[PDB]
DNA sequence: GTCCCTGTTCGGGCGCCC
DNA sequence: GGGGGGCGCCCGAACAGGGACTGT
């Protein structure tokens, strides 16, 4: 039937109107699939016929569920949707398998028919005109929520809400996940009374005019819900299909990944850099791209890993919740969350590159802090950490970052590859180092420059640069002292920007040249890197100067 | 009887998302929330309001009490739009939390939809709870203004009686300053909250706020470096104070030296390095307070605790510039030392010039958001925004 | 002023759910 | 085959904002 719920209240964007869009034309098994549908739904009062006193009409056509005998009924509203006013959503997240406590009993229920079941408000059912063609065609507007409308989520999960919460008040203690229609119903009584109290809250929402098939009701194990499966002590993942093309277009390659990510929140281990690297330039879906040899090799590991059998358990809050960071190399991680070891709740891997310069302190960093908040919404509370690094080296880092950064509560692991600083500015200038003043200059015009250094020891050096910047410059001449210079050294420079980057700390870096500099740092016993003000006639920063600028500047 | 307010023009409410909240702060907001609404002062809504604002939960000092927090900085930016020099001056400022007030007046209903927020729930087991303001809202900007009348007539009593006594309002805030002892002040502001009682964050002392001068090394031995670094950091100054002089000490660099060559000071340069020492120790010039402009904010890690700040409307023009020092010890926490460190200083801004910075924080976007309301103690919330600032000038105000 | 470099946001694909 | 909202993931196109540069 149709819920004596109250309509919401929508109207079109200023100065606009209903759409006018010619029905496009369909096959002969949809048309019959809408007309069974429409012939239904009009006995209903969910459609009505409309005349000529209506401009308006919207594309309709149908889709075969996933029962695969029943049609669903859509309606391209594209237009409609440009021209309806903002809502704010009220679907904030998706709810989490591991994220549920045990239950005693439980149910699942779905609603039948649930958008149809919900009223559109009056003023607005004008614009919903649609066009059954055929005996000639038949021309209807909506009395119910439609599917392919803007509006229908929201107000659909608003109005679930409305019709659950005086059965909520009453009942505190039934938990209910409410995800569109789906309803997981879980409770501590024994199966009988759980049974009662099911059939109260299916007489609830018959009550507002909301049917629960026996169909879709399901009473034993193992539930299916969400895309699992919640069997009485663990939960799974419904099974994983990987394509397995031989060429492959950035429209499979994005499916492919999609899958994978879907995967990794049960599957430890699994790793995409290699593969959404290809994704990079390529202008179309259509465009085929070759596996590179290591997007080949990742693929193939990952295959491997999906292969075992895997699940995950739910959350007793009597206990604390404890993550567990793996390093995968190429700025890939991958945690395990758990409260029992190797009784994992779930899973999931970090892998965004943030930054051109970057390093392994600051991306586990980025770890915590995501997986901090991925917990406080799936189980409303930080976790305590087992991290690979060790306590000197988190100390280290951040007792010289010139940032506020911190991290919750944890402990070492030695699982490796640990994470580590790979080499370290002096804070005092080397006595026996040789000094190094770099400099660069470049010409905007002919992009034409200069880097080059002049030492206390007397050499000098400058290398001649085609297609180039100042900054590029800098960067250039900080590298090649540190070419020329032994174990130890000490430069001085005045770019703040080469400064800057160096002092971080760096082990990876979008950049070719600052790799190049920093397999130097890495190799050097002690460097020290110093700033001057430029063009202050600070010598010996005044010489390299002079040097770098002739025929440049 | 309600005041008509309206958005600035050509200017749309907010539309902010909320963001997670602990299981904690979620139970107290939907108590607090679903008593508020049984007394009229919030209305569910649906989501054909368009507009959002984010809102939390802060446990007040050692307290089992919860206070709601709406983050109503966008909707204030978009609302429609003398000061008492002397209490930056009293020996004692007790802060009165005097919001509570606001929900006795009624709120325009034709601004009602703007002051939407949601509450969530832990793992997604319901769409987010929407809400809406019938009373002025705490936390928006036209609360205190609407309320302004009536705030007069309820202190006016207890100022006439009290002449000595000044009493400021900011928001949800009431500072009240005294040259008391702190006995008989106390007494005073247990006197005004009875006298509040009536009508339907402990404790400040101004008088004892540092302003942090600029500062030159001492040393018996210069080095290269020692010299380079000092030239450098006086450059910088050159710009805050015009006196600053650098030709001499600059001599000495002349050539081209190891580090740690020692560099014995010649006169001139011993001398212009003491006058520069001086010209560090005065007023800067021509920094006038300008209302219509926003404060500015600067914030630098100096380590171990320590954390510089500097508080300008314009480049090298600072109004004042201090410092925060805190536990040099093992269970620091940066984040919890640098929301610590901003509420500090939006707390000197209120008092000295009664406005709110902007500030330029120098931590991570994603650092700062994922803790910062776990540390929070304010009924307000100043604008911000994220900054890797340059270690040059965490060099420069180092102590 | 201009150019360079870096960081943010936001929109567009795909995954998953109904 | 064509629709919607949510969250996730990646990417790149706009921007914003600060430092360095020019100059008969
Ligand atoms: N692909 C979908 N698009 C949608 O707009 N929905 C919306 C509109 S109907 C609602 C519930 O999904 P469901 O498969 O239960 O559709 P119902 O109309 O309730 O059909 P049933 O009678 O439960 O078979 O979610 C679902 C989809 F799978
Ligand atoms: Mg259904």
């Amino acid at each position: 039937p149709i819920s004596p719920i109250e309509t919401v209240p929508v109207k079109l964007k200023p100065g606009m109107d209903g759409p006018k869009v010619k029905q496009w034309p369909l096959t002969e098994e949809k048309i019959k699939a809408l007309v069974e549908i429409c012939t239904e739904m009009e006995k209903e009062g969910k459609i009505s016929k409309i005349g000529p006193e209506n401009p308006y009409n919207t594309p309709v056509f149908a889709i075969k569920k996933k029962d695969s005998t029943k049609w669903r009924k859509l309606v391209d509203f594209r237009e409609l949707n440009k021209r309806t006013q903002d809502f704010w959503e009220v679907q904030l997240g998706i709810p989490h398998p591991a994220g549920l406590k045990k239950k005693k009993s439980v149910t699942v229920l779905d609603v039948g028919d649930a958008y149809f079941s919900v009223p559109l408000d009056e003023d607005f059912r004008k614009y919903t005109a649609f066009t059954i063609p055929s005996t000639p065609g038949i021309r209807y507007q909506y009395n119910v929520l439609p599917q392919g409308w803007k509006g229908s989520p929201a107000i659909f999960q608003s109005s679930m809400t409305k019709i659950l919460e005086p059965f909520r008040k009453q009942n505190p203690d039934i938990v209910i996940y409410q995800y569109m229609d789906d309803l997981y119903v879980g409770s501590d009584l024994e199966i009988g009374q759980h049974r009662t109290k099911i059939e109260e809250l299916r007489q609830h929402l018959l009550r507002w005019g909301l049917t629960t098939p026996d169909k879709k009701h399901q009473k034993e194990p193992p539930f299916l819900w969400m895309g699992y499966e919640l069997h009485p002590d663990k939960w799974t993942v419904q099974p994983i299909v990987l394509p397995e093309k031989d060429s492959w277009t950035v429209n499979d390659i994005c499916k492919l990944v999609g899958k994978l990510n879907w995967a990794s929140q049960i599957y430890p281990g699994i790793k995409v850099r290699q593969l959404s690297k290809l994704l990079r330039g390529t202008k179309a879906l259509t465009e085929v791209i070759p596996l590179t040899e290591e997007a080949e090799l990742e693929l193939a590991e990952n295959r491997e890993i999906l292969k075992e059998p895997v699940h995950g358990v739910y959350y007793d809050p009597s206990k604390d919740l404890i993550a567990e960071i793996q390093k995968q190399g190429q700025g890939q991680w991958t945690y395990q969350i758990y409260q029992e070891p190797f009784k994992n709740l779930k899973t999931g891997k970090y892998a965004r590159m943030r930054g051109a310069h970057t390093n392994d302190v600051k991306q586990l960093t980025e770890a915590v802090q995501k997986i901090t908040t991925e917990s406080i919404v799936i189980w409303g509370k930080t976790p305590k950490f087992k991290l690979p690094i060790q306590k000197e080296t988190w100390e280290t880092w951040w007792t010289e970052y010139w940032q506020a950064t911190w991290i919750p509560e944890w402990e070492f692991v030695n699982t490796p590859p640990l994470v580590k600083l790979w080499y370290q500015l002096e804070k005092e200038p080397i006595v026996g180092a040789e000094t190094f003043y770099v400099d660069g200059a470049a010409n905007r015009e002919t992009k034409l420059g200069k880097a080059g250094y002049v030492t206390n020891r007397g050499r000098q050096k400058v290398v001649t640069l085609t297609d180039t910047t100042n900054q590029k410059t800098e960067l250039q001449a900080i590298y090649l002292a540190l070419q020329d210079s032994g174990l130890e050294v000490n430069i001085v420079t005045d770019s703040q920007y080469a400064l800057g980057i160096i002092q971080a700390q760096p082990d990876q870096s979008e950049s070719e040249l600052v790799n190049q500099i920093i397999e130097q740092l890495i190799k050097k016993e002690k460097v020290y890197l110093a700033w001057v003000p430029a063009h202050k006639g600070i010598g010996g920063n005044e010489q390299v100067d002079k040097l770098v600028s002739a025929g440049i500047r | 009887e309600t005041v008509p307010v309206k958005l600035k023009p050509g200017m749309d409410g907010p539309k902010v998302k909320q963001w997670p909240l602990t299981e904690e702060k979620i139970k107290a907001l939907v108590e607090i929330c679903t008593e508020m609404e049984k007394e009229g002062k919030i209305s569910k809504i649906g989501p054909e309001n368009p507009y959002n604002t984010p809102v939390f939960a802060i446990k007040k000092k050692d307290s089992t009490k919860w206070r709601k927090l709406v983050d109503f900085r966008e909707l204030n930016k978009r609302t429609q739009d003398p000061h008492p020099a002397g209490l930056k001056k009293k020996k004692s400022v007790t802060v009165l939390d005097v919001g509570d007030a606001y929900f006795s007046v009624p709120l325009d209903e034709d601004f009602r939809k703007y002051t939407a927020f949601t509450i969530p729930s832990i793992n997604n087991e319901t769409p987010g709870i929407r809400y809406q303001y019938n009373v002025l809202p705490q936390g928006w900007k036209g609360s205190p203004a609407i309320f302004q009348s009536s705030m007069t007539k309820i202190l006016e009593p207890f100022r006439k009686q009290n002449p000595d006594i000044v009493i400021y309002q900011y928001m949800d805030d009431l500072y009240v300053g005294s040259d008391l002892e702190i006995g008989q002040h106390r007494t005073k502001i247990e006197e005004l909250r009875q006298h509040l009682l009536r009508w339907g964050g402990y404790e400040l002392h101004p008088d004892k706020w540092t302003v942090q001068p600029i500062v030159l090394p001492e040393k018996d031995s210069w080095t290269v470096n020692d010299i380079q670094k000092l030239v450098g950091k006086l450059n910088w100054a050159s710009q805050i104070y015009p006196g600053i002089k650098v030709r001499q000490l600059s001599k000495l660099l002349r050539g081209t030296k190891a580090l740690t060559e020692v560099i014995p000071l010649t006169e001139e340069a011993e001398l212009e390095l003491a006058e520069n020492r001086e010209i560090l120790k005065e007023p800067v010039h021509g920094v006038y307070y300008d209302p219509s402009k926003d404060l500015i904010a600067e914030i630098q890690k100096q380590g171990q605790g320590q954390w510089t700040y500097q508080i300008y409307q314009e480049p090298f023009k600072n109004l004042k510039t201090g410092k925060y020092a805190r536990m040099r010890g093992a269970h620091t926490n940066d984040v919890k030392q640098l929301t610590e460190a901003v509420q500090k200083i939006t707390t000197e801004s209120i008092v000295i010039w009664g406005k709110t910075p902007k500030f330029k924080l120098p931590i991570q976007k994603e650092t700062w958001e994922t803790w910062w309301t776990e540390y929070w103690q304010a009924t307000w919330i100043p604008e911000w925004e994220f900054v890797n600032t340059p270690p040059l000038v965490k060099l420069w105000y180092q102590l």
